[PDB]
RNA sequence: GAAGGGCCGCGAGCCCCCGCGCCUGGAGGAAGGAGAAGUCGUAACAAGGUAUCCGUAGGUGAACCUGCGGAUGGAUCCUU
RNA sequence: CAUCCGGUCGAUCCUGCCGGAGCGCGACGCUCUCCCCAAGGACGAAGCCAUGCAUGCCCGCUCACCCGGGACGCGGCGGACGGCUCAGGACAACGGUUGCACCCCCCGCGGCGGUCCCUGCUAGCCGGACACCGCUGGCAACCCGGCGCCAAGACGUGCGCGCACGGGCGCGCGCCCCGCGGGCGAGCAGCGUGACGCAGCGACGGCCCGCCCGGGCUUCCGGGGCAUCACCCGGUCGGCGCGGUCGCGGCGCGCCGAGGGCCCGACGCCUGGCGGAGAAUCAGGGUUCGACUCCGGAGAGCGGGCCUGCGAGACGGCCCGCACAUCCAAGGACGGCAGCAGGCGCGGAACUUGCCCAAUGCGCGGCGCGCGAGGCAGCGACGGGGAGCGCGCGAGCGAGGCGGGCCCACAGCCCCCGCCGCGCAGCCGAGGGCAAGGUCUGUGCCAGCAGCCGCGGUAAUUCCAGCUCGGCGAGCGUCGCGCGGCGCUGCUGCAGUUGAAACGCCCGUAGUUGGCCCCCCGCCGCCACGAGGAAACGGGAGCGCUCCAGGCAGGCCCGUUGGCCC
RNA sequence: ACCUCGGGAAAAGGAGUGGCUCUGACGGCGCCGGGUCAGAACUGGAACGGACGCGGGGAUCCCGACUGUUUACUAGAAAC
């Protein structure tokens, strides 16, 4: 999307009948700053903000970059 | 009336969604008032600035303006800020057709009669650009304010990069 | 086999959710096909007008006339048949004299016997059959 | 809901009023004043059920209209007036005077004070704010607002205010070594230093504060009200905020029962 | 709407799994013969008030001892049993209270009391004597067989004064 | 500044098409279940008088029969 | 709070279901001595309504009259709360956790109180202008017309002090960043100046600001089922500029781009689908239900639309369309019980057109009313709790009645005290499961019974009576359903050679799962402990309502309590 | 719907359309060509493919699959 990216925060839920987690992943829709150069794999970091559009609440602060091919890796982060 | 709930809206999925309740106050939305820019002076006197009040939540007067015919204009470098009739609107950035109906509204482009501004003539070294627009009784502004919700219509004349992108808008005719 | 891995959760729960329909009873329960087709639909007891009283044989290995009457469940209109029970009892139920009909307790399966009667007169022209028996009220 | 809520259930209403659950279907709702409805007891319940001096809420109305009841100096005559901490309630025709603290339970307590106690009232400033033509104003816990505040009082502060002037007696800064009531919260009453200040930065500021006993109690800097710098400066209730433990109060309840 | 909705109520007995056993359907008549209880439910009550109390004292013995829990619940259970005399002022422990049995319920009741003071000649004469309100604990007349008395009120169960010691002079068939 | 009118906005209700769900009438077909006590054979179970059975194809009053490739749950744990 | 047992056979051992046995919470039958507590037209009719009532209070303004008794009217505030119901609505509502540097707010509390002009002040205080009112009418009714008098703390104006001052403007941080600060975590607030505008309030001074309270949104996690629904959405997804709102935002539009959501189930459909705090049952783990009390949402026949106000898209406000009433003198008018009684319809099923503001609140008002909120009584085997139907051998009650007391808005109940005195049982069983006759008739595979297995065809332990007996008990039987039973849903904890069941084989993505190894570091989950967030409920400290279910009491007492937990 | 998956199909049905006054796109720039495709006002007895040119459509059944061909001068068909 233009200036915009879409973030996969994964997190664990516990039930309480089976003592096992679910892995469960959320998309939120973020707003990239034209300053900051992403890929889809980076680990961004985002910051609430006022209702910007439909689906954006947050911003993007900070960026970490990966190597492309770091496969996937179920990461809460 | 009009309402600006997005209850009425799909989902990020596209998905529709369910009516749960009536409409509410609180989302109320009103009919846009187009503030006319009254260029029929000349022609008419009985179309005066016609402002009205509107109620609204907490009992916060809001001002629409229906017709306007004149605003304060800056030109920010100089400090020299006087109330100056607004000949027409010349470029709007959302449609050409508020440009036709001369519709003002905030950052409409607007030529703005020069008689208040004809002092700055005496001092040169004060832009050249502004100065000849000037000499030619039009200037380049913009309206800074919300017609509609403040009422009035004060603005800022162009200058600098954006008197440039905006005259070279309005270049070939 | 089964599976136990620390994050299966999900797994084991679409299982349950899958496999729990494979009992009978919880399809009885939780289907619906037989709420839309009891003709009590989920009531404890049902009222309904007599139509015929028919004379229902027994199931072999016994041989005898059970005695019953078909009913039109006002609440329906849709015709049961019911064992009106007791000895002797069917003289107090006339024809068209509205008759509340309760199930047999096999919770809608036909007991004894009676086949294909899963109902049983409890109250007739609103007065108990029991006590109609016991002669503690006339009709 | 189509507008504001006039009204309170006897269950809705906080536990610190100790209303009896089949006492009504209702319970006093506070009106809008200094205190909010969680932090502050209406006028009915700290006289009707706490002195007795009303037997009925017909008589509550009858001594609040004579102006009888004083609250801060002021006469107070609402029924649902809220009262909360530091507020001076004061009854001439009885010859009783009472500050409301927090008792170590939580529940708000009527302390006997002494004339001069009377006539100072402790107040902790919220926020500092340049309102009305940019002029400085402070904001009290009691909804006090105080234009031209010392230019030195920050917030968090304890400041003094005269009741009879208004004037700001004195300030008592937040610092760690400051004597502190937590007002609120799981730990309410309890008296102790500042020992840490951990600021948490975009969320809570975590005060820890130590009891006399040597045992620490962590809360909210909001619930933290500073009561002087070595010493309260103030009627502390009897307990002093030292905090019984379960076993010590079943200790105290066997002992009062005995000596009936 | 209405306090009354407000006001809380509980079933106080807890009838048995297996209604016909015969070794649990002698052994109750044979507690209702000893004790002179008009229905089986008054033998389920004690049960119930019995199991409660065994339960507080197992989920206690499991808490590991100085978990203050343990501590004050116990202490609070003990206390009870024994101002009631359930608990022997002996033994002193949680585990006692787990060994006990319903004789002990049954035998605090005021019905079983009067016998042992010797004022009723049976239980079934002790309940009469109390439905006549002849009976007074600690100066207060009781009209409930069920009453269980405390162990500082067992002196003070006495005859009440005004019944048959006479005062009125003119009691029931004597009257007329 | 009233009645009134115009143009749009919010938007009933009706019409007309089109989906979608649910319930059904219906000659005439066609299964299953329960009687009845019928008729015609006797397919399987004893090597059940052609060992059964599996797939697949054909045929045949009807169970069935036959072809081809299996299996043994066979009637064979056994032979330069 | 760790239990099974009867039924496939000639017999046996299994699998496997069927039936029993426990509890709930409704219906139904039968029966009922007394007291206490208590649900109560929710259950595919959010179908429909006759009648009465559920919202008033005040006096600023009295030349209405009782003399200030004050009628009314005008003015004020409340009528947006509360009461009711659960239709709609399935990333919604709701619950915990956030933010508003994107907001709005009556009452009250505490601050603050400078308001340019020209014309034109009366400020020892200005106008006019209606209502009631009087007079005269139309009108089946509803509804109101004209004329005339005369008031407000009402209305319309206005005497204001150029640090005059409401809105919105234009301009005024930087030099890689972070370290005094009116204020922050953060460039936020405030103001200085240049123009515009001339807001409010001042004719018994409030604009304004903080706090409060409620609201609007908003952050994260949880938030039915169905794959005989696998691909879905195109204001759909972003960006930009306006408009609009209390404000942010595809909220809306113009324009540009092609996104957005999906087997970690998108989307579609369906729901005899409000959610939560909770409830039922229960060793543990669990399952099922969440109409109802408290909390939040939603709706007042159904769609819309609106006005007033600080707040309502309000229905005990109005306008309109549909459906359905109502009265009519035929022209017209006129509604809206998912308030409370009460009716009608429907169903298996659900209370009195009672009384009263005394308590507990709230609306207005210092001396006090209004309230079908709420309280009281009636009905009421929803249910829960406590006592009876004798003890005994000669004495005793309570069930009553009748009195007094007490209690009560008024009665009444309870309880106390005298007087008379008058105990009183059902409902299901007896072949087994499962406790209790191998009694005596009738009947003779009939009649019937029997959840299940079974009895009945002339020696019926099973039917129909008598007799005797068992269980439970003022309750017991029956039906429907939830849980337990049921390791017959299996996380604990099921089974798959042959009983039901390893896909014919192989590759393979999503998914799930991956040996060992570095002590000492960051992120994760993890465990412990804190904060902070409604009680009720469920526990649970302490307290003898006569016990008790209850309740938060009590007693010269921790500052008597009402702790503490979830 | 059906289907030989090509079709059916212009299925069935709807809505707009004139003139003026403008605004976008699109090449070859200083220049200089284009004539299409959008979008907006404003107008007009409620008018616009204003003449002209120019399918009525849907559900069936029989027959021949089809395009073709034929008794010039009575049968174009299902015949060949």
């Amino acid at each position: 999307m233009q200036r915009s990216i879409i973030v996969r925060r994964d997190y664990l839920h516990f039930v309480q009948k089976y003592k096992r987690y679910e892995r469960r992943h959320k998309h939120v829709a973020a707003h990239l700053s034209p300053c900051f150069r992403v890929k889809e794999g980076d680990i961004v970091t985002i910051g609430e903000c006022r209702p910007l559009s439909k689906t954006i609440r947050f911003n993007v602060i900070k960026v970490e970059p990966v190597s492309e091919a770091a496969k996937k890796r179920f990461s809460p982060f | 009336g009009i309402t600006h709930d997005k209850m009425y809206k799909r989902s990020k999925t596209g998905a529709v969604q369910g009516k749960w309740h009536k409409k509410r106050k609180y989302n109320l939305g009103r009919q846009p008032a187009n503030t006319k820019l009254i260029v029929k002076v000349t022609s008419k006197k009985n179309e005066g600035q016609k402002i009205s009040t509107i109620r609204c939540r907490g009992g916060n007067i809001k001002r629409r303006a229906l017709r306007l015919s004149h605003g304060s204009f800056a030109w920010g470098s100089a400090d020299i800020s006087h109330k100056a009739r607004i000949l027409q609107v010349v470029y709007n950035s959302t449609s050409n057709e508020l440009v036709r109906t001369n519709t003002l509204v905030k950052g409409c482009v607007v030529q703005i009669d020069s008689a208040p501004f004809k002092s700055a003539l005496s001092n040169d070294t004060l832009d050249k650009e502004i100065l000849d627009q000037i000499r030619g009784d039009h200037i380049l502004a913009r309206i800074s304010s919300r017609p509609g919700q403040v009422g009035t219509a004060d603005g800022y004349i162009l200058e600098g990069p954006e008197l440039l992108f905006y005259q070279k808008k309005l270049a070939p005719k | 086999s089964k599976t136990s891995g620390l994050y299966t959760a999900r797994k084991l729960r679409t299982v349950r959710r899958v496999n729990r329909w494979a009992d009978k009873k919880y399809r009885k329960a939780h289907l619906g096909t037989w709420l839309k087709a009891n003709p009590l639909e989920g009531a404890c007891m049902a009222r309904g007008i007599v139509t015929q009283k028919i004379g229902i044989s027994a199931k072999q290995p016994n041989s005898a006339v059970r005695k019953a009457v078909r009913v039109q469940l006002t609440k329906n209109s849709k015709k049961i048949t019911a064992f009106v029970p007791r000895d002797g009892s069917i003289t107090y139920i006339d024809n068209n004299d509205e008759v509340l009909v309760a199930g047999f307790g096999r919770a809608g399966r036909a007991v004894g016997d009676i086949p294909g009667c899963r109902f049983k007169v409890i109250k007739v022209a609103g007065i108990g059959l029991l006590a109609l028996f016991l002669r503690k009220r006339e009709k | 809901a189509r507008g504001v809520r006039k009204h309170l259930k006897r269950l809705n209403a906080p536990k610190h009023w100790l209303l009896d659950k089949m006492g009504g279907i209702w319970a006093p709702r506070p009106t809008n004043g200094p205190h909010g409805l969680r932090e502050c007891i209406p006028l009915i319940l700290i006289l009707r059920n706490r002195l007795h001096y009303a037997n009925t809420y017909a008589e509550t109305s009858m001594i609040l209209q004579d102006k009888n009841v004083l609250i801060d100096g002021k006469p107070r005559t609402d029924p649902t007036f809220p009262v909360g901490f530091m507020d001076v309630f004061e009854i001439p025709k009885v010859h009783k005077t009472f500050r409301v603290l927090y008792d170590v339970k939580g529940r708000f307590t009527l302390v006997p004070i002494q004339s001069n106690e009377a006539g100072f009232k402790l107040c902790r400033v919220q926020k500092i704010f340049l309102g009305d033509k940019g002029m400085p104003y402070l904001s009290t816990h009691d909804a006090r607002t105080i234009r031209f505040p010392h230019p030195d009082i920050k917030t968090n502060d304890t400041i003094k205010i005269n009741l009879k002037t208004g004037k700001i007696d004195e300030w008592y800064k937040f610092d760690i070594g400051k004597i502190v009531m937590v007002t609120g919260g799981r730990n309410c009453g309890r008296i102790g230093t500042i020992q840490a200040i951990d600021k948490h930065m975009g969320s809570y500021t975590m005060i820890r504060m130590k009891d006399t006993e040597g045992t620490e109690f962590l809360t909210r800097l909001c619930n933290v009200f500073v009561i002087g710098n070595d010493s309260p400066a103030v009627a502390i209730p009897t307990t002093k905020g030292i905090r019984p433990d379960i076993i010590k109060n079943r200790e105290l309840r066997l002992r009062s029962i005995a000596k009936r | 709407p209405r306090i009354s909705r407000h006001r809380n109520s509980s079933k106080t007995y807890s009838t048995p799994k297996k209604p016909f056993t015969k070794p649990r359907l002698d052994a109750e008549l044979k507690l209702c013969g000893e004790y002179g209880l008009k229905c089986k439910r008054e033998i389920y009550r004690a049960r119930y008030m019995l199991a409660k109390i065994r339960r507080t004292a197992r989920n206690l013995l499991t808490l590991d001892e100085n978990d203050i829990k343990r501590r004050f619940e116990g202490a609070a259970l003990l206390r009870r049993l024994h101002m009631l005399g359930i608990l022997d002022e002996e033994k002193d422990q949680l585990d006692y209270v787990l060994g006990l049995r319903i004789e002990d319920i049954f035998k605090r009741r005021l019905q079983s009391v009067i016998v042992e003071s010797k004022l009723a000649k049976s239980v079934h004469h002790a309940r009469n004597m109390i439905k006549a309100r002849h009976i007074s604990v600690g100066g207060q007349i009781v009209n409930i067989p069920s009453y269980m008395v405390r162990i500082s009120n067992t002196s003070r169960v006495a005859i009440a004064d005004t019944s048959s010691l006479a005062p009125n002079g003119k009691p029931g068939r004597t009257k007329r």
